[PDB]
């Protein structure tokens, strides 16, 4: 016999991502390199979309510069979040 | 031949009574009935517009001129129409047909299509049905008549994130009844009280802060880590970080026993309370993380003008108290009803630099928008405006997209929209 | 209101039994009742469901009925929808079927005779849905018949749901080309606001009608939208996504792999997804031993399913071209047994490949 | 709870090296991403020169070799860091770049490591002096 008993509640959660992301999937490394091309060559900075899909972007730009779809959900892309 | 004069005449006065009811000055009077004054005067020009020149094509257009003539000078009207859409859906049992609020809505629509800047507008949606999250008071089916009515002629993100919010309570709901036949299927002893979770999601629905970490009794707490290890399985990749800022439960008090409604932290101070008594302020303090700055609303809503149920009060009655008002747990039956709730701090306690961050990101989006001048057609001008800036969330390219939006206005980056294709290329 | 509420309670506190005694106490209130409050409405749930501990069918039916009757208005209909939905959960749990169509049809009937638009739809829905899980076809013709005619745009969200269940229909006995037509006539909607359920059972059917068509392109994204959507609800109907998604970027020249993608990284290691995930590391970074391997060390998974099948002859045959691509490049004139050496094929089909590739 | 971003940075920083201990290439690097995506707003400067020190080593350890080199030069030229340990990247370095694949990566590092004195003073200078001529 408590002197209080709960007997409902009514919770309220926030989910998130565990992994945010860890592969720009256009140079199969992750966001915080260079991109390849500026590994070799000696700024670098990431991208975001609608879709919140990180890309490095040099890999975005040159994969928009003939392509102008997500390479991932292969739907419009366009920038958010820089 | 001879109407223009009738023309001039209903201008003027059109424009009277525009300027009487923009009214910049001499407020004070009821914000709802004001508005509801604006929806009649609105409805009675409509009426005049259709009953007397039979939806005349040439007078349309004039009274749409003339609404777009007096109907800028005011600044704080969306607030107001979501205020009112909010009013209007709360209350259905007046004018439960569907044909009025329709209508109504129709109304709100095509007001709302004369007037821009629809960020404003849906973040006080937000605010609005942040403070659905409690008790639903609505019709739901209307609500997804005027999304999809609206979002057949806005478009896509922010219709989209709309849609989120109802599949996001319409499958917690369903999780919900999952978890509960779960329960059903494999008996769980602290599965006996009701759980009603009601998980949401974070790229969609607005966030208010980090949320302070107040205790869980140890029933509740159990119960919740029955629930996370349950929502571990099933479908992974994900945690959930419980809040405490908003919530509703019940508590059964003394006598006859008292059902009495609490919101989260009340719970909690009550669970405290229990197992000892003669508790002071600064030993709840210690042990609760109660918060700093939201903790004033509800500290001065649980005493200091409650109603006549009168469940609590202290000994060191006064408006303030610091530190070391000493709190004690009295019987006060008082009144006979068994369904005594609190839910009236509700209805109180909603009352009550940028500057250099906001001229670098204006002073950067301006010198974007004319030095640069690349060769684009229509993207590479976004990913070259945020390669040269160093740092990033400094471009967010929300304000690029309404900067060249608005950039239309005279001959540079005035290009056909069907063939956008020549950008003044390189110059 | 003050009495009400405390003799509601009083009534609900016995909680142990119900003797008849908490069914008086509820018609009580009912008599001090005013005009139509949800505390009456409620005290009629309570005494409905706690009579159903307690059999006495036929006052179920009385009292259902003159519920029914009484919420056409009475409150808010989201809160009588929910009643529905939670005394219809109640009653099925316990089977029950002859009384589940007795209530079936009564709320027909009484949603007929009250709202239409916005209630009935819901119910009759759920009815087909319920009508679905019993295969009793035929009827459901006449079923799916009256629903038509019933909605009939600016009904974007019922001819979602009416497209919906005729595709599970036509479905269910192999009606590829009605599937298609549905799915052309779904596609001309522009604007709807659909279930987190049923838009994924259509995205579904456009994405294996364009995968048996011939088009490998538009294919990814309809399965990738249904696997999508079928991520937040939903279980059963999740795993056959992912594993048609990864067919699908096979046939299409592969490019990007479809794991990386954050929204399906975490089912990786699901052994029904295990053959998947080492046929997309074995296709990129071309490897034909890998591949090979894999493709013989699961005949049980692979090799049974009727979509898999019919197009695995596609693959294995873009893997060696690449191959050959790959290892032309630099040479300038070398002998046809090289090459059979190493794609591991005999010489009149490397000859084969050679010549189509020409070509 | 959030502690800060220090002791965040030091416990990846551990944890990283010990799995270098027992050649654990994958965690590591997850650890490392992870220090990469939370050091933009560290303010220690030796807990970057750390961060420097073991990103260049695990980039080592993943059989990366030409980036791992460039790495160890550049940090080979720290102004704080001691002229031991600076040696000691300049001979890992040294070691790296002889152990590569042959391109116009390894020849142009091969030229960057023989125009610096310092490597004339390290052990494996024979070894430099006959790769630069392409022997
Ligand atoms: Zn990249
Ligand atoms: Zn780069
Ligand atoms: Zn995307």
């Amino acid at each position: 016999k408590k002197r209080f008993e709960v007997k409902k509640w009514n919770a309220v959660a926030l989910w998130a991502w565990d992994i945010v992301v860890d592969n720009c999937a256009i140079c199969r490394n992750h966001i915080m390199d260079l991109c390849i091309e500026c590994q070799a060559n000696q700024e670098c900075t990431v991208a975001w979309g609608v879709c919140n899909h990180a890309f490095h972007f040099h890999c975005i730009s040159r994969w928009l510069k003939t392509r102008q779809v997500c390479p991932l959900d292969n739907r419009e892309w366009e920038f958010q979040k820089y | 031949n001879g109407l223009k004069t009738m023309c001039e005449c209903m201008s003027s006065y059109l424009r009277e009574q525009g300027k009487a009811l923009v009214s910049e000055e001499g407020e004070g009077k009821n914000p709802v009935d004001y508005i509801q004054g604006l929806l009649d005067l609105k409805s009675r020009f409509d009426r005049f517009l259709l009953e007397s020149f039979n939806n005349d094509r040439l007078f349309k257009q004039t009274i749409a001129g003339d609404f777009e003539y007096f109907l800028n000078l005011n600044s704080r009207s969306p607030e107001y129409l979501s205020l009112f859409i909010d009013d209007k859906l709360k209350k259905g049992v007046k004018g439960l047909t569907e044909q009025e609020v329709e209508t109504i809505l129709d109304k709100a629509m095509v007001l709302f299509r004369f007037m821009q800047e629809k960020d404003v507008f849906e973040r006080y949606y937000k605010q609005h049905l942040a403070r659905l999250l409690t008790n639903k008071s609505v019709s739901d089916d209307s609500e997804k008549n005027m999304i999809s009515k609206l979002k057949t002629e806005c478009g896509c993100q922010f219709t989209s994130k709309l849609e989120g919010m109802f599949r996001d309570m319409s499958i917690s709901n369903t999780t919900m009844d999952e978890f509960r036949q779960h329960l059903q299927a494999t008996g769980v002893s602290l599965g006996g009280v009701d759980l009603t979770v009601r998980v949401l999601t974070t790229g969609y629905w607005p966030t208010q802060s980090a949320t302070p970490k107040c205790n869980i009794p140890p029933a509740p707490r159990h119960a919740f880590e029955i629930f996370r290890r349950f929502y571990l399985a099933k479908h992974s990749g994900r945690q959930l970080t419980l809040q405490h800022h908003m919530g509703s439960a019940d508590l059964n008090a003394t006598t006859r026993k008292h059902i009495l409604q609490v919101s989260t932290f009340q719970m909690t101070i009550l669970m405290l309370f229990n197992n000892r008594e003669k508790y002071t302020f600064e030993e709840i303090q210690q042990e609760t993380d109660i918060p700093e700055r939201e903790l004033v609303r509800a500290l001065q809503s649980l005493a200091c003008g409650k109603p006549t149920q009168r469940v609590l009060t202290k000994e060191p009655k006064s408006k303030e108290i610091e530190n070391g008002h000493i709190f004690t747990v009295n019987d006060q039956f008082t009144s006979k009803l068994h369904r005594v709730k609190i839910q009236t701090v509700a209805a109180k306690q909603g009352e009550s630099k940028v500057d250099d961050d906001r001229k670098h990101e204006i002073e950067a989006a301006i010198v974007r928008i004319m030095k640069s001048r690349k060769k684009m057609q229509h993207n590479v001008l976004v990913a070259e405006v945020t390669q040269q800036l160093k740092a990033r969330f400094l471009p967010s390219p929300v304000v690029i997209k309404k900067r060249i939006e608005g950039l239309i206005e005279r001959e540079y980056l005035a290009r056909t929209p069907e063939d956008r294709k020549v950008y003044t290329y390189v110059a | 209101n003050v009495d009400l509420e405390n003799q509601y309670y009083n009534s609900k506190a016995l909680k142990e039994d119900d003797p008849k005694a908490a069914l008086s106490s509820f018609q009580k209130v009912l008599e001090l009742e005013g005009e139509k409050g949800e505390w009456g409405f409620k005290a009629l749930k309570q005494m409905i469901k706690i009579n159903f501990k307690l059999t006495n069918f036929p006052e179920m039916m009385n009292r259902y009925k003159q519920l029914l009757t009484y919420i056409r208005s009475a409150v808010t209909r989201n809160y009588s929808e929910k009643s529905i939905n939670s005394i219809l959960d109640y009653i099925s749990t316990s089977k029950q079927m002859d009384l589940l169509q007795e209530f079936y049809e009564t709320t027909l009937e009484a949603l007929k005779d009250a709202k239409n638009d916005r209630l009935w739809f819901k119910t009759n829905t759920k009815l087909g849905k319920l009508y679905l899980e019993r295969e009793e076809y035929g009827k459901l013709q006449k079923i799916l018949r009256q629903l038509h005619q019933s909605c009939q745009l600016k009904k974007g969200t019922q001819l979602l749901e009416i497209y919906a269940l005729e595709i599970q229909m036509y479905t269910a006995q192999k009606n590829n080309k009605k599937l298609k037509a549905l799915y052309e006539q779904s596609l001309h909607i522009k604007s709807a606001i659909p279930h987190p359920l049923i838009m994924g059972v259509i995205r579904e059917c456009g994405g294996k009608m364009h995968l048996r068509e011939g088009e490998f392109e538009k294919a990814h994204t309809d399965f990738f939208e249904a696997f999508k959507n079928y991520d937040e609800s939903g279980s059963p109907r999740r795993t056959t996504c992912l594993k048609y998604l990864v067919l699908a970027n096979m046939l299409m020249k592969s490019g990007i792999n479809p794991f990386d993608s954050q929204e399906a990284k975490p089912y990786k290691n699901d052994p029904e997804i295990l053959a998947m995930t080492n046929l997309v590391s074995a296709y990129q970074n071309n490897d034909i031993t890998e591949f090979e391997k894999i493709l013989k060390t699961n005949h049980s998974n692979i090799m049974d399913d009727p979509f898999i099948r019919e197009h695995i002859e596609e693959l294995l045959r873009n893997i060696r071209t690449q191959v050959l691509i790959k290892l032309i490049k630099p040479y300038t004139r070398i002998h046809i047994p090289f090459i059979s050496k190493e794609l591991n094929i005999d010489v009149a089909d490397v000859e084969s490949l050679l010549v189509q590739c020409i070509l | 709870k959030q502690y800060n971003v220090d002791y965040k940075l030091e416990t990846y920083l551990k944890i990283a090296r010990l799995y270098l201990e027992d050649d654990d290439p994958v965690q590591a690097e997850a650890y490392i991403n992870r220090a990469s995506l939370l050091q933009n707003e560290s303010t220690n400067e030796q807990l970057q020169i750390h961060y420097k020190v073991c990103y260049a080593r695990v980039l080592d350890y993943r059989r990366k070799f030409i980036e791992a080199a460039q790495r160890y030069n550049e940090l080979s030229y720290k102004t704080i860091v001691h002229e031991s340990e600076r040696l000691e990247a300049l001979k890992h370095a040294l070691h790296c770049t002889i152990l590569a694949s042959a391109g116009q990566q390894r020849s142009r590092m091969l030229a960057t490591l023989f125009k610096d004195e310092r490597c004339q003073q390290l052990a494996a200078y024979g070894i430099l002096e006959k790769m630069y001529l392409d022997r």
